RNA sequence: GGUGUAGUGGUAGGAGAGCGUUCUAAGGGCGUUGAAGGUCGAUCGUGAGGACGGCUGGAGCGCUUAGAAGUGAGAAUGCCG
RNA sequence: UAUCCGGGAGUCAGACUGCGAGUGAUAAGAUCCGUAGUCGAAAGGGAAACAGCCCAGACCACCAGCUAAGGUCCCAAAAUA
RNA sequence: UAGUGAACCAGUACCGUGAGGGAAAGGUGAAAAGCACCCCGGAAGGGGAGUGAAAUAGAUCCUGAAACCGUGUGCCUACAACAAGUCAAAGCUCGUUAAUGAGUGAUGGCGUGCCUUUUGUAGAAUGAACCGGCGAGUUACGAUUGCAUGCGAGGUUAAGUC
């Protein structure tokens, strides 16, 4: 079985047993978090939404908040003496998929 | 007062405005003077009417 | 009193040489030739930044494209019957598919061919 | 400066013709010797300000030692001759540790050489005091002569 | 205790040219480098030759290894110090030449 | 990420076949030219070569409309001066109509190192020779696309 | 004329591929076993085809 | 401190907040069990930049607050090497 | 957002496009005004490339989506509609 | 590269007929204890031994950056044009301030350096060979505005004395 599902402004195909990074949850770690928004889902057999299945959720559990990489966005523009310098680490969340339905 | 916890009052001192010290500090390059002119220059300008 | 500045030139421009490594041959040795590919270097990087989410759409679309004209059907023809049935399917999800399972993916394209 | 410095005058090589940039003299600023563009001069940092100022900063000075409680009125210091040990016993029977500065009256010399050489304390006379001193000290012993002295002067 | 240097510090030829030779030797036992650098015509054998039989000869006595099995493992010639003088060329202007030298230095292994 | 880049190498490669008895070679060669870039496949990823290779048949038969077999005009150069050449697509279609269907779908690939190779997977032959019978090629219809 | 550019370390060393120098022609001399140009006097023995000189 | 709304291209230029260097006064603390400096690191901060380690090195230097400036260089057909 | 008071400036070389006029040969990427825009000081997408044209205003991240002008046979995403 | 031009036998060396101009150049080690003796070599210079806490502290002597010159080694490179990077990425090799790791990089997409000055410069307009150091809105006395403090229709001393 997989399924794929509507998190973060977007989407993610994804199986029991793997662990995904996405956008920040508003919930502590090592705690249970939910996902009632499957696009579809599949393997053997395979079903799918319009938009969202059937009040079908996706169980996973948090595993860590963290920051990505720094990416650095220096502008620059020749010869009008003008340069900005940024930093930013986006933060993510990790999460162990548990259970599908 | 203990000499290890000074503090002036607020907006009581003012840090200086350094200048031609990089662009970023906005007085850089030019030093507020703008480009070239007799405003532009060392003792430049004019009198004072 | 006097200030010298011993250090902070010299910290301030191995920085720019760490940055620099990978870069030919004078690039990666001296702070002008680097500096001036560094900041090129990152006006470049926040451009691709942006171009990169164009050129994933336009690859998933094709290969699209691909797996409906192996079906019988176009990318707009498909994606228009998704729009109808009110499938929302990133085409991320649906270029897995269409590598992956070819049955997902005709299974929805049957849905849009319905839905036409 | 440009001008001080022990050289100059010749123009090094003409205004045009060599391949090399136009200089002025061998001791302008961008010379591997050269008169310094600006530099420090002699200069008088000091200022006098208002006198009202200066007497409530004592004055606040002073109430702050009270309200830590960070005086210590004595009413002798009567050496009869100028040995520190004994100073420092006084300092230990009062029970302080910490710095201190020692006002005294004008006059009271075989103490104030008691106290001279100690670490902990500095020495004033009564007349000296000052915000700088008073500040810097965490305690204040006085001699209660001294008090009143700072109370008519003041 | 496998291997003997030797240096030759402060030498008055090329760096430059001085590579070319060593680089015929690099990789080779020390019969052959010692022949190769007999029958150089070059300035720089003579030199490289006398570090080699030196380096050689640190082997057998402070080290009483075996000679007759070595090889040239590591030969590099650095650049040395430069003492500079000048040249008078025509309408007064002074050109430099830079009397350079050579650290060449030598390193043989048993095997 | 996630999404996939065909492995170079691992994707299997087929034979096709295209006659060409009465179509434009414009059309011909740009179905073609889709094949060899491999985007007739979802494995399509822009650096890793996953076409298939082509072969065409009775390219004399080649169809040229209107005046294109006597005024559509090959140039080239020989980077000498005065060393312009010019040949009819018709002369060029008697003779060599191999460089013909080359020209056309080379024009038509990118100008890469990796089109320079999905020019290579071209076969073509005048007439119904195929000598590429080890490969077990498969008839493809450009009448339906 | 002036060169107009520095050329780069990899250029130098690209045309420093040619002017290494060979040196050839040596074998074994028959007699003493050391090393001899062909067609040359061993310089140790002096002997040329089995020859004193 | 939080919620909402609206906004945050930018030269000359104006305004405000800062990072860093040298020194000073005070407080406090770290150094032959190895300071500064040098060098390599896949580290933190929105930025200036800041740490922690490994090797080098061999004696002075940080941290907090405040202050004073010869306070920050990539260009000057710039000077010296 | 206008006004008044006060501190600090910079700017007095402007360019093109469209419309209204002059000079011009109702020629000029010409010149001079008005009017609006853009550039200047503005990245991005289209016009092959292309300051000044068409769409549109970069605070950052996203291997999410809907559109603009312009486009959908291949190069090169989209209809051999 | 500061401070006197000069921390060193400096108004010296050097330039100039002359008046005159006018440099560069500091640091072993606590102590010379400065490498007896042996080997290669003509010697220099190395290699051992030995002094020393330390010799990669041995006269070019503390530290010993960069440019620059090399040696070796992991990956890549001889049908490819590319302001030389960026983004994506196969393969290969390593294993960290252990965290959506490091290095390399076939191949593909996009992309005409930095400054100055310009209506406008990728610019065939200007400057820079590179590295390192030095090198440009300061101070004194006054004026004015704001901020802060003290005092308040009274606010304040200058010189000078202690
Ligand atoms: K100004
Ligand atoms: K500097
Ligand atoms: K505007
Ligand atoms: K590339
Ligand atoms: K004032
Ligand atoms: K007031
Ligand atoms: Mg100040
Ligand atoms: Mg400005
Ligand atoms: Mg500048
Ligand atoms: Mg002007
Ligand atoms: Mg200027
Ligand atoms: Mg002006
Ligand atoms: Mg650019
Ligand atoms: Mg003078
Ligand atoms: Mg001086
Ligand atoms: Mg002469
Ligand atoms: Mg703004
Ligand atoms: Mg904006
Ligand atoms: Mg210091
Ligand atoms: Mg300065
Ligand atoms: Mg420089
Ligand atoms: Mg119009
Ligand atoms: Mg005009
Ligand atoms: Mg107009
Ligand atoms: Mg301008
Ligand atoms: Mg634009
Ligand atoms: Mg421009
Ligand atoms: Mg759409
Ligand atoms: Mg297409
Ligand atoms: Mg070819
Ligand atoms: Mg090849
Ligand atoms: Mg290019
Ligand atoms: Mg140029
Ligand atoms: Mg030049
Ligand atoms: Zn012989």
């Amino acid at each position: 079985m997989y399924a794929i599902i509507k998190t973060g402004g977007k989407q993610v195909k994804v199986e029991v047993g793997q662990a995904i990074y996405v956008e920040k949850l508003n919930v502590e770690a090592g705690e249970k978090v939910v996902f009632d928004e499957v696009i579809l889902v599949g393997g053997e057999s395979t079903k799918v939404g319009a938009p969202t299945v059937a009040g079908a959720t996706v169980e996973g559990t948090v595993e860590k908040h963290g920051k990505q990489k720094k990416v650095v966005t220096f502008q620059y523009k020749p010869k009008k003496h003008s340069h900005r310098k940024q930093g930013h680490r986006q933060p993510y969340t990790k999460v162990m998929i548990e259970a599908i339905n | 007062m203990k000499l290890h916890e000074l503090k002036p009052a607020e907006g009581s001192r003012q840090v200086r405005n350094r200048v031609g010290r990089g662009t970023s500090s906005g007085n850089g390059k030019t030093a507020g003077r703008g480009q070239k002119g007799q405003k532009a220059r060392s003792g430049g300008g004019v009198r004072l009417g | 009193a006097r200030v010298k500045g011993g250090t902070v030139t010299r910290k301030r421009r191995k920085k720019v040489l760490k940055l620099a490594k990978g870069y030919y041959g004078s690039k990666h040795t001296l702070f002008k030739s680097a500096k001036e590919q560094v900041m090129n270097s990152y006006y470049y990087a926040f451009r691709d930044r942006r171009q990169k989410k164009r050129d994933f759409r336009k690859l998933w679309i094709a290969r699209i494209n691909a797996a409906a004209r192996m079906n019988g059907l176009s990318y707009s023809k498909l994606m228009h019957g998704l729009k109808l049935a009110e499938i929302d399917i990133n085409r991320k999800m649906l270029a897995d598919l269409a590598v992956n399972d070819a049955a997902a993916f005709t299974a929805l394209a049957e849905q849009a061919k319905d839905a036409l | 400066n440009r001008s001080a410095v022990r050289g100059g005058g010749r123009k090094p090589w003409r205004q045009k013709g060599t391949g090399r940039a136009r200089q002025g003299s061998i001791r302008s600023p961008q010379w591997r010797g050269g008169g310094v563009v600006f530099g420090p001069t002699p200069r008088s940092y000091s200022y006098k300000f208002p006198k009202k100022v200066r007497r409530l900063a004592m004055k606040s000075v002073l109430s702050d030692k009270v309200a830590e409680n960070n005086l210590v009125a004595v009413e002798g210091l009567s050496f009869d001759a100028p040995k520190t040990k004994e100073f420092k016993q006084v300092l230990a029977n009062l029970s302080i540790d910490t710095k201190v500065l020692v006002v005294l009256e004008n006059g009271n010399d075989f103490a104030a050489l008691s106290a001279r050489n100690l670490p902990n304390v500095s020495v004033v006379t009564s007349d000296n005091v000052s915000v700088l001193d008073v500040v810097s000290a965490n305690k204040v012993l006085a001699t209660q002569t001294a008090l009143t002295q700072i109370e008519e002067v003041l | 205790i496998t291997s003997a240097k030797a240096t030759a510090k402060t030498v008055r030829t090329s760096p430059r040219k001085a590579r070319l030779v060593i680089d015929l030797i690099r990789g080779k036992s020390v019969a052959d480098a010692i022949s190769i650098l007999k029958f150089t015509p070059n300035k720089s054998a003579g030199i490289i030759e006398k570090v080699l039989m030196s380096a050689v000869a640190n082997a057998e006595n402070n080290f009483d290894l075996d000679v007759e099995s070595l090889v040239v493992s590591e030969a590099f010639v650095n650049e040395g110090p430069t003492m500079k003088r000048f040249r008078p060329r025509a309408k007064g202007s002074a050109s430099p030449i830079n009397k350079r030298t050579s650290h060449i230095t030598v390193v043989v292994t048993e095997k | 990420r996630t999404t996939y880049m065909a492995k170079a190498g691992e994707v299997e490669r087929k034979w096709y076949v295209v006659d060409a008895t009465d179509v434009p070679l414009g059309r011909l060669s740009a179905v073609v030219a889709s094949v060899l870039r491999g985007k007739n496949k979802p494995t399509f990823t822009p650096h890793v070569d996953t076409g298939d290779f082509v072969i065409v048949i009775n390219a004399d038969k080649v169809k040229l409309t209107g005046k294109k077999a006597t005024d559509k005009i090959y140039y080239r150069h020989s980077m000498y001066p005065g060393g312009l050449k010019s040949v009819t697509a018709g002369e060029l279609r008697d003779k060599n109509s191999r460089r013909l269907i080359e020209t056309s779908v080379k024009g038509m690939l990118p100008k890469n190192t990796l089109g320079r190779k999905q020019f290579t997977k071209l076969n073509v032959y005048g007439g119904a020779e195929h000598p590429h019978a080890a490969q077990q090629p498969e008839v493809l219809d450009i009448t339906n696309l | 004329a002036v060169p107009a550019r520095r050329t780069s370390k990899a250029k130098k060393a690209k045309r420093r591929t040619h002017y290494k120098l060979t040196i050839k022609g040596l074998n074994a001399c028959s007699n003493c076993g050391e090393m001899k140009k062909s067609h040359h006097v061993c310089p140790a023995c002096g002997h040329y085809d089995g020859k004193d000189v």
